[PDB]
């Protein structure tokens, strides 16, 4: 629960920026496949420490 | 120094081991050592472990079997703290044993070992065709010519390329790699040209200007962003390297152009290649923030895409249109040519343009990293402003800037216990003087003293003023850090006042260590605690001046007549614990135990006596003057009768009150009373309350009555104020050249582009202005800038609005401050006493000057850096005659200020006083132009010359400041003079050489002999309140103790015609 | 000394951060420090723990998820 | 009642500083609350709180049970 809080505060998604930096959502939204084509990715697989 | 001087060399090839070393490249017998074999580190903030193998191993692919080793399990094993060095060394060593590269050692000295292929084949566990080739023919890894190292494997495999995974530099992160490198079979330059041209037909690939092992290799990125971070890291590398070559220093550069060439890439990479090629001045200036490097580069490419400079814009655009070409400066190309000369068959990128670099004259200021920039704004500059729009400063959070009402005073602990004396002057007290002084005293008391004086006396309490120092001493005693101090030292007293517990030394100069688990609470102090302590120290200093120990003598006693809790009685009882037989008691009408509760005058029955008495009596009740008078008189009467050394308080020290007290001591039979007015450093800075010091002496006291004494004038000059006290405003709008701002300070924030503008506008009021961005990513710059009246009196003399705006725009964006820490500005900053006395001088002379009619100009001889400018009205011309003054003909012409820049000639024949002029001689008469003090007879002589020279002029007014002799008599007996001294009987203000002082009587007699009209005036209390209000200054403690005796004894002669 | 001399000001508004600081108002990179970020104390007589967050955080509602964090389990 | 009493302490202290005439960074000129609807006992608290009785300056009341002291004071 604790690490989950620390992770999910960052956001459940992110977008790669035009500069290439990651930009996490900051929000705990449930993912939907409609997002798969959206700019967003799931945050678990960001591989960002 | 144009030509680049660099030894180019294939460092990656140099890193490849001779084959014989491969057997022991792991150094299996000996443990890996930090800083040689590896470089472990733990970023505790990020909580991220980072192990970096050194030497050949820095390039190392890991088989999944290698990852199954415990050494890689360690960072997960220690989420919080650093991996202990024993476990790191042991595990890394065992894994180092675990690795063994395939090789065939051979005698040839020309041979190397294809370490890349060796480790790679190992990491795949020899399942790739390269792995089979190596496992079957390990000798193929040996190579003489670096290129044929791969050509052998290509001809042997029949492939046109291999695609090697890249190493992650830290071995702990296992994250998927951004890209992989692809080694090509292209032995000739022509094959390389073909592979490049084909490479421009396919997505997300890029390559180096030249390749290691002289074999062509192309990066292939798994995503666009990965390419962007790669390109940015390389642009940093080439920019730094070119920065070293430009300085001309020899460099061991791996290749002349360290940055990448896109072959196929997105728009954003083509932008990166273009600004990267440009070598923009902005990198050398540190204008970009490197925290988010690629972003900075994108924005920079934006500014270049539509640059004001046509050359730079057309050059950037050209670089963007043909990104596959490698643009490079001519100085690079000559290096490339030298390299082609040394190694004729070397491969390097064929498509290249040699542009001429475009010079830019704009040197941006910069300094990344913590630290606010403390600007000193110029009054004027090259920029001409015209009707500048008002510059709103944004609201700022307390997360960034807090505004404490008063600056706590930084000070040595001993200085708190200093005090100043003022001995009586008058030999007699005529009855008419009694009626006059009583009239002034009753009239003053009946209408309460100045409201602004009260606002200051209550805003700046001594207790909160000394608080950080006392709490600091308590905080060090609690940690056990404090150790040595003398038994009688003032530091011992401060220690007794910092902590509730009894202290006992284990021996000389060594206090007892705290018992374990015991942390005694800080000693409780009301506002009058430190003051009572200082009056005690003053009593010990008055019994004899030689003493360093402040402990009472055995079989002696003291009383603190004013008492409630009376914490000082407790701190004193605790200070003298090792002394036998020392009675110490409070004795107020409000007294709590230990202190006895009793009214003063003492009951006829009760017997009270002591060798010392510190009265602090002060009725809370509002009362008629007759009752306050009789009460204070009876208080001093019993205080004198009960002790040989009373130290009575006087709440309303009018000349009438103190003199009546002396008349009362004169009335008592058979005991003549020496007496002196006194004021400690521990008193509230603005209190006019004074401690009269009574003591019998066998001789009758010549000159016992007071008249125009310093401590008294600190009180009586204060009176009901015509205007309401000036509350310090916090301005947020910076109008251009308004002159409408009340005393206080600008504070707030602005967008950083607007920052140079605001500095160009707040320069009109603020003399100096601190600024800072709070973060690299936060565009606003916070700005604090207090309003200096001297800067106003200077800048508003004429309507021109020039400033150094062109300099300030050099600052943006990194050049004007950075600080994450919250900053705490004060509405009332600390100042040394001499400066405040100077401002009181300026207030007195300015109010005196506004009264005069029809005066053409103010001539401040010895005016230094325009320091007297606050006095002179904005209309009349100002003139400086100080040799020390710097010349600024633009500022002089623009602000109506003539500057002689020559020594003044005091000889009467050389004198040239104009009619209708105001000649300022503020503390200039006492020194020679080189700074050596003039002898006092020479001072009185030059005063006599300025006096006689003015005798002819129809309208003129001199203001000759000088020091009265009496002050040396007072500072010989006082203690609270950290700045002022008395070296061999001469005054020594600030850092100036000691200077002999004039006597007031001989000077007034001399001016009577001259026949000139004269008046010896000094600044008053209201002038002090004016200085402190207008400047945003609080007086401080030692300054408040010495200011009365010092300012009263720096008279300003007022010659007039 | 009759007239009151006071600078009135909306301190609660002053406590509200500029929006840019909100990203780092937690100061996520660096540990909270006593007396600046928080003010812990333990009244041993009353046996009562008392943690008081400083700065903007002094005004802070807690989601029940926030209460499920171990930090709030400490006094027990 | 406890809220009103805490606010009466606050306004009494602040007014105690303004009466001494020292400059103060007060958040608002009258720190204490105004009942809009309340029981009798709160109306008493608002009344003595408004009075600024000499008894606070003299420390005649005991602050250990502040509201009670204020109720008795409103009685007197
Ligand atoms: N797997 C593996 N990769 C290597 C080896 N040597 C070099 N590389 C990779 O080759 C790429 C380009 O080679 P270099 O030109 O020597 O390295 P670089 O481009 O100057 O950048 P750095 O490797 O960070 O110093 C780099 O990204 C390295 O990761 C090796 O021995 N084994
Ligand atoms: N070389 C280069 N071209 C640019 C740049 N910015 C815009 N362009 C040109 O403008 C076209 C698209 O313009 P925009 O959509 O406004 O660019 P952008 O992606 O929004 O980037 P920004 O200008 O920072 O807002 C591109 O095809 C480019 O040719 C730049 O920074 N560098
Ligand atoms: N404003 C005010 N009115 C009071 C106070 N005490 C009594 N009264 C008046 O008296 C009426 C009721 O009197 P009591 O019943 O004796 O009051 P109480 O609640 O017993 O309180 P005590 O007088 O302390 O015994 C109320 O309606 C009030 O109008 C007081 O302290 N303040
Ligand atoms: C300004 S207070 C400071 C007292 C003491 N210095 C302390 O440690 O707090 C002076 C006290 O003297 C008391 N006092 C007033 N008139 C007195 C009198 N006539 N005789 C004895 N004490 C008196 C008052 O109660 C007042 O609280
Ligand atoms: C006390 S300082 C400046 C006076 C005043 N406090 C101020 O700041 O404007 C006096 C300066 O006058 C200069 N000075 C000394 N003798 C002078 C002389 N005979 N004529 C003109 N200037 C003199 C010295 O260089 C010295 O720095
Ligand atoms: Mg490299
Ligand atoms: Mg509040």
């Amino acid at each position: 629960p604790v690490e989950y809080g620390i992770f999910v505060q960052r956001g459940a998604t992110y977008t790669i920026n035009a500069a290439g930096e990651f930009e996490f959502s900051g929000r705990n939204e449930k993912w939907d496949q409609a997002l798969y084509l959206s700019e967003h990715f799931p945050a678990l697989f960001s591989d960002v420490p | 120094m144009w030509h680049y001087t660099s030894i180019n060399n294939d460092t990656r090839v140099a890193l490849d081991p001779k084959p014989n070393q491969i057997r022991t490249i792991t150094k299996p017998n000996t443990v890996p050592q930090l800083g040689t074999d590896y470089l472990y580190t733990f970023n505790s903030q990020r909580r991220s472990h980072t192990l970096r193998l050194l030497g050949p191993f820095q390039y190392f692919n890991f088989s999944e079997t290698d990852r199954g080793h415990p050494l890689f399990r360690l960072p997960l094993k220690y989420p919080s703290k650093a991996i202990p060095a024993d476990e790191l060394i042991d595990n890394l060593h065992s894994w180092m044993r675990s690795v063994h590269l395939l090789h065939v050692r051979s005698e040839d000295n020309t041979l190397r070992y294809n370490w890349m292929l060796g480790v790679y084949a190992r990491s795949t566990n020899y399942t790739t065709p390269v792995g089979q080739l190596v496992v079957n023919a390990p000798a193929i890894l040996n190579y003489s010519n670096p290129q044929d190292a791969f050509n052998s494997v290509f001809v042997a495999l029949g492939i046109d390329y291999i695609d090697i995974p890249i190493t992650n530099s830290n071995i702990f992160d296992d994250s998927s790699t951004p890209y992989n490198v692809r080694i090509w079979h292209a032995p000739t330059m022509t094959e390389v040209n073909h592979i490049l041209a084909l490479m421009r037909k396919s997505t997300l690939v890029s390559t180096h200007s030249s390749w290691h092992w002289n074999v062509l290799h192309t990066f292939h990125y798994r995503s666009e962003s990965d390419m962007i971070d790669h390109f940015a890291a390389k642009i940093l590398e080439d920019w730094r390297q070119k920065e070293k070559l430009d300085k001309g220093a020899l460099v061991e550069a791996d290749r002349v152009i360290q940055r990448l060439i896109p072959l196929s890439s997105s728009t954003y990479v083509q932008r990166l290649a273009a600004i990267g090629a440009l070598y923009p001045n902005e990198f050398t200036e540190n204008v970009l923030d490197l925290s988010r490097l690629s972003t900075a580069l994108l924005q920079l490419s934006d500014t270049y895409y539509q640059h004001a400079n046509d050359q730079l814009r057309r050059l950037y655009r050209r670089m963007y249109n043909d990104s596959r070409t490698l643009y490079m400066t001519q100085r690079h190309q000559e290096l490339l040519l030298a390299q082609i000369t040394a190694d004729p068959n070397i491969l390097l990128y064929p498509y290249t343009y040699i542009f001429t670099t475009i010079p830019t004259s704009m040197n941006y200021i910069s300094n990344t990293g913590q630290g606010r920039i403390k600007h000193s704004l110029t009054v004027t500059g090259a920029t001409e402003h015209d009707t500048v729009a008002d510059i709103v400063l944004g609201q700022t959070g307390e997360d960034v800037i807090t505004i404490s009402m008063v600056e706590p005073m930084s000070i040595a602990v001993e200085d708190m216990y200093g005090y100043v004396l003022d001995t009586p002057t008058r030999d007699i007290w005529p009855a008419d003087e009694q009626i006059e002084q009583k009239g002034d005293a009753v009239a003053l008391y009946d209408t309460k003293t100045s409201r602004a004086l009260g606002m200051f006396n209550n805003t700046v309490r001594i207790d909160d003023l000394l608080s950080p120092l006392l709490s600091l001493v308590y905080r060090t005693y609690i940690k056990g850090d404090t150790m040595t101090m003398t038994q009688g030292s003032l530091d011992h007293l401060t220690l007794c006042a910092a902590v509730d517990s009894d202290i006992t030394f284990v021996g000389n100069r060594m206090i007892a260590p705290l018992p374990e688990g015991y942390i005694p609470k800080p000693m409780h102090r009301n506002n009058s605690t430190m003051k009572m302590l200082s009056l005690y120290v003053a009593l010990k200093k008055l019994e004899n001046f030689a003493t360093n120990s402040y402990l009472m003598a055995p079989d002696t006693s003291i009383i603190l007549l004013g008492a409630e809790r009376e914490p000082a009685v407790n701190i004193l009882r605790r200070f003298n614990r090792n002394v036998s037989n020392v009675r110490i008691i409070g004795m107020g009408d409000r007294a709590v135990e230990p202190n006895i509760r009793v009214r003063v005058p003492f009951p006829i029955d009760k017997n009270i006596s002591a060798d010392f008495i510190i009265c602090d009596i002060n009725s809370y009740e509002d009362q008629s003057f007759e009752s306050m008078f009789s009460e204070t008189i009876s208080v001093v009467t019993t205080c004198a009768s009960a002790a040989t050394r009373a130290l009575v308080k006087i709440n309303h020290p009018s000349e009438y009150m103190i003199n009546s007290v002396i008349e009362r001591l004169s009335q008592l039979g058979g005991v003549f009373y020496h007496t002196a007015l006194l004021k400690t450093a521990s008193q509230n800075p603005y209190s006019y309350e004074t401690y009269i010091y009574i003591t019998p002496i066998a001789a009758a006291v010549r000159f016992p009555f007071y008249s125009n004494s310093a401590m008294i004038n600190r009180y009586m000059t204060a009176v009901a104020d015509d205007e309401m006290p000036i509350i310090p405003s916090i301005h947020t709008v910076i109008k251009g050249h308004s002159n409408t701002y009340s005393p206080g300070l600008f504070c707030g924030c602005v967008d950083v582009q607007s920052a140079p503008l605001a500095l160009s506008q707040l320069k009109s009021y603020c003399s100096e202005a601190t600024t800072w961005r709070v973060d690299s990513d936060d565009n606003l710059v916070n700005i604090i800038a207090r309003i200096d009246p001297a800067r106003i009196a200077l800048e508003f003399r004429t309507r021109s609005n020039t400033s150094a705006y062109h300099e300030y725009q050099r600052y943006v964006p990194n050049g004007l401050g950075f600080k994450v820490r919250k900053t705490r500005e004060f509405r009332y900053m600390h100042r040394e006493v001499t400066f405040i006395h100077k401002l009181m001088m300026y207030a007195l002379i300015r109010e005196q000057i506004s009264l005069t009619e029809n005066m053409t100009q103010v001539v401040s001889i010895g005016g230094r850096n325009l320091a007297d400018i606050s006095v002179v009205p904005l209309n009349m011309k100002y003139v400086v005659i100080d040799p020390a003054t710097r010349i600024e003909t633009l500022t002089q012409e623009k602000k109506n200020i003539e500057v002689q820049s020559r020594p003044f000639q005091f000889d009467a024949a050389n004198m040239d006083l104009e009619n209708n002029s105001i000649y300022l001689f503020i503390a200039v008469i006492m020194n020679e132009p080189n700074g050596a003090a003039t002898p006092a007879r020479m001072q009185m002589d030059k005063i006599r010359n300025v006096a006689t020279a003015m005798l002819t002029r129809t309208n003129c007014v001199a203001y000759i400041s000088f020091y009265e002799a009496g002050i040396i008599t007072r500072l010989d007996q006082s203690t609270a003079h950290k700045t002022i001294r008395v070296e061999e009987g001469r005054l020594k203000v600030a850092n100036y050489v000691p200077v002999d002082t004039l006597v007031e009587a001989d000077v007034t007699l001399m001016l009577r002999d001259i026949g000139i009209t004269h008046e010896i005036i000094r600044p008053s209390t209201p002038e002090l309140i004016d200085a402190c209000s207008n400047y945003g200054i609080r007086l401080g403690s030692t300054g408040g103790a010495v200011l009365d005796v010092f300012n009263h004894y720096s008279p300003v002669i007022k010659l007039v015609r």
